[PDB]
């Protein structure tokens, strides 16, 4: 409605994996022929049709949109099942949550390298392409310089940098449930750590620093993220004008 | 069978009944069996699998009237003996000898495996207590062998006490002197056809057992006759 | 993939985890008192040692003084070897557990469903 | 639940249903349903997998009148989480209690394990700030003397520094005060059960941690209710 | 109960090292002494076929075991001392397996007694 109504809509399928289990139960009893897992032969469609509705109309036809998020529970974290998989060839990327972050308290638990989004980075705030544009390459190098043997005696200052840059960075997409963040303040508390603001600081108070230095740059300073917000974009000025804001910030941090 | 079970009754006289392979029985039905509207069973064989084996197999018996030993060669569909087929036709056989495609490969023939064959007059009380002894104790070093096999997979070796490196060596030669070259696989073990007695088989396991021919080379049993063969071709085996 | 192939690697990879994680304790007790020896000696698979020196090599008080320092390096060396060999073991074992558990049931559906098509065309 | 409803639905009480085994009434079910003709889903359960246990597990909640816990047993298949039968089943589970034979061998009554036990109310929007980093300071400290537990019989127990030797003590004590006097064991055992309310419970091993108790033998802290009659019992094995 | 409670304790722990005994290149006496136990608890768990014995002949050769009169003979005789153990107390010492019947239990006085037997009989079969 919304959609060709030149508004936009946002809907979200909790979950598609319960609709092909049900979808599955009135096959079997229609008795029609179970193919992989027991699911009828065209379960995928019956995920293709509804998901292809969500889509971006032009201006012409009003310039509406419905974007989905459609939810799907694996087993095992078998991300090659048959439901999974489908679901994958109709998305247009996924975000993968694995168990382990989760009990790791990485949260959310987002494996930055199996999550993709194949048309949305041209939708990215220009202000994020300044901030986690170099983020993803600094989390690339940390997530590149890792093995499942913890206990490994790793040293080359350049292996370290990107070690310490990526643990810190983790902490800092550590985030809370019913406490979204606006973009502005985003793309100011992702320059604290890319820039390095966080590399002379411990791990631990890195997400202190965040519960401190947001409520700091939100109050006295509502005129650099009203900027940043309103340009879409970090001008050198407002990025000169943060580095200070920063700066002032780490010569009285208490911990 | 009933050409056999003429010879059994009336006549009374020893009949000897070779069938191979018996495995075929089983498939004929369940080829059929769909057209003969039957629903599938497990793995789709006909659901009346045991008892048409049981109607069949039963008449293949001694009675007090004649005696037939029977051989049956039964076939083990993909090697799975789990297989509905070859898995009811063990209950209906006094002496079971499994062929392994594992030791097939290895080279040892028969293919026998000595941890799966088993035989209903192997109580100590009729093969003699001897013999049961050197029996078990055969299959217990190769078992040992087998656990001890993954063990070192892929964790070197010189880890293992004397007695299980003399073990190991024991076992492999036990293993390699069960490989007997058969006059009938004459064109395909490239050599002459030997018969070993059943007291020369006890003699040569239970002196290995012993360890008393620790000194001969593990290829001095592979393929050979008597241990006799063995201990000459050991010595043959000069270079 | 197989259910007697499975479990068959199964079984292999879980003898080696207890091996390794036994090998481990061994030498980390021989470590121990390597350690303490370490003192006093300063006084006057088995990781990437033998390779190590090897790539390199080719009185009494330095001997004894270096004789003393391979036993410690070796338990060193080797201790953290089987830990995280041990450690890998485990994680192949889950993964084989899984993928069997997945087999396992894929087998059941198979047949399960040529019975069904069998019955259900007569 | 009928049985149980009632009480809900007409007393408004705090009713609570067990179900001995789950496991049992969804097997019943794919068995119902074959004998109807359906065709089997997968592994051979029946294709109502979904409804039959939904429509069941939906009756137990909390109305505006009373409310119906299930404690309901469950038997997990070749031992496969993925296997439908408990895959459905967790769809619905709020905690677990995982009775582990090991924790009753050490003496620990309820053998509980304090690892695998979980909650999905265990959140500080739900149970609180305080109780929530308790629970988590009790299950943190436990998995670290854990990890001790190897270099326990190995290097030796007095190399580790004093905050170790302290988690061990500590992680000990509250292993030790996990332990409960059930009434059911007044018949049998001859000791008072104890029903520790969970403000105690919750102040307790707070303490612990505190290490407000770090001088009284872990003994004291066995087979006891509220810390205050550990204490005594402290002072009574003097 | 008496002696199948100790036993069953002693074989859990056996399991628990088993894998190490294969590969005990360095090991401390307490678990060499938990795979001893072990494995001749095991050799005393073998019977014949068609010889199922009696209850008190079954707690005497426990007994055996159990209380460690076994941990230093060799495992491959453990077998052969069972068997000529247990044929000797049925023969010159039935009153012993009675009392034991009779007490519904190992009594102080059997339990010095057949300490008595074991250890002569030990020495007797090692000699």
């Amino acid at each position: 409605y919304f959609r060709d109504n030149g508004k936009h809509a946002l809907i979200i399928y909790d979950d598609l994996s319960k609709q092909a289990v049900a979808y599955r139960q009135m096959s079997l009893l229609l008795r029609r022929p179970p193919g992989r897992e027991a699911y009828p032969g065209d379960v995928f469609y019956l995920h293709s049709r509804l998901l292809e509705r969500a889509a971006k109309m032009n201006d012409a036809f009003g310039g509406g949109s419905l974007t989905a998020l459609p939810v799907i529970e694996t087993q095992a974290g078998d991300v090659s099942a048959y439901i999974p998989t489908n679901v994958i060839s109709i998305t247009d990327g996924q975000i993968f949550l694995e168990t382990e972050l989760f009990y790791k308290g990485i949260r959310p638990a987002i494996n930055v390298g199996l999550s993709v989004s194949r048309v949305g980075s041209a939708a990215q705030t220009r202000a994020m392409k300044q901030v986690a544009g170099t983020m993803k390459l600094e989390l690339a190098q940390y997530r590149e310089v890792a093995a499942f043997a913890q206990f490994g005696s790793d040293l080359d200052a350049a292996t370290q940098q990107l070690l310490s840059r990526g643990v810190r960075l983790t902490e800092l997409l550590k985030q809370g449930q019913y406490s979204p963040m606006a973009i502005e303040e985003q793309v100011a508390v992702i320059y604290a750590g890319v820039r390095g603001y966080l590399d002379k600081l411990e791990p631990s108070k890195i997400t202190k620093f965040e519960n401190a230095f947001l409520s700091h740059v939100i109050s006295q300073h509502q005129a650099l993220l009203g900027k940043i917000r309103t340009d879409g974009k970090i001008s050198e000025e407002s990025d000169a004008k943060l580095k200070e804001i920063v700066t002032n910030f780490l010569a009285g941090f208490e911990a | 069978l009933t050409v056999a079970e003429y010879f059994r009754d009336q006549e009374g006289q020893d009949v000897l009944l070779f069938i191979d392979n018996i495995f075929r029985f089983t498939q004929a039905g369940s080829e059929v069996s769909a057209l003969l509207g039957r629903i599938p069973s497990a793995v789709g064989y006909q659901p009346t699998l045991a008892t048409d084996m049981g109607t069949m197999q039963e008449r293949i018996t001694t009675t007090k009237k004649g005696s037939i030993t029977s051989v049956q060669a039964i076939y083990v569909p993909a090697d799975d003996l789990t297989d509905p087929a070859p898995a009811t036709t063990f209950a209906h056989l006094d002496a079971t000898t499994v062929l392994s495609r594992a030791i097939a490969e290895l080279g040892i023939y028969p293919a026998v495996d000595p941890l799966d064959s088993t035989s209903r007059i192997m109580d100590p009380n009729i093969v003699g207590s001897e013999h049961y002894d050197v029996a078990r104790g055969v299959q217990k070093i190769l078992q040992d062998y087998k656990s001890l096999q993954d063990i070192i997979a892929i964790l070197g070796m010189d880890e293992l006490s004397e007695e299980d490196k003399l073990t190991v060596s024991r076992a492999r030669k036990i293993q390699r002197f069960l490989s007997q070259p058969f006059q009938v696989a004459e064109v395909f073990t490239g050599h002459l056809g030997k018969l070993v007695p059943l007291k020369e088989t006890i003699k040569g396991f239970q002196q290995i057992l012993a360890g008393e021919y620790d000194h001969l080379p593990e290829q001095a049993f592979y393929m050979v006759g008597p241990i006799e063969e063995a201990v000459a071709k050991a010595d043959k085996l000069a270079e | 993939a197989t259910l007697k192939d499975i479990t068959r690697r199964l079984k292999s990879i879980k003898n080696i985890q207890k091996i390794t994680k036994s090998m481990k304790m061994v030498a980390a007790a021989k470590y121990a008192r390597a350690e303490r020896e370490l003192k006093p000696a300063r006084v006057y698979l088995c990781g990437a040692i033998h390779s190590s020196v090897a790539k390199q090599m080719k009185l009494a008080n330095i001997i004894y003084y270096s004789l003393k320092e391979s036993t410690t390096s070796e338990q060193s060396a080797r201790m953290t070897a089987m830990d995280n060999a041990s450690k890998n073991a485990s994680e192949m074992i889950d993964k084989l557990t899984l993928t069997f558990n997945r087999t396992r049931q894929a087998v059941i559906t198979k047949e399960l469903i040529e019975i069904i098509s069998g019955a259900a065309a007569l």
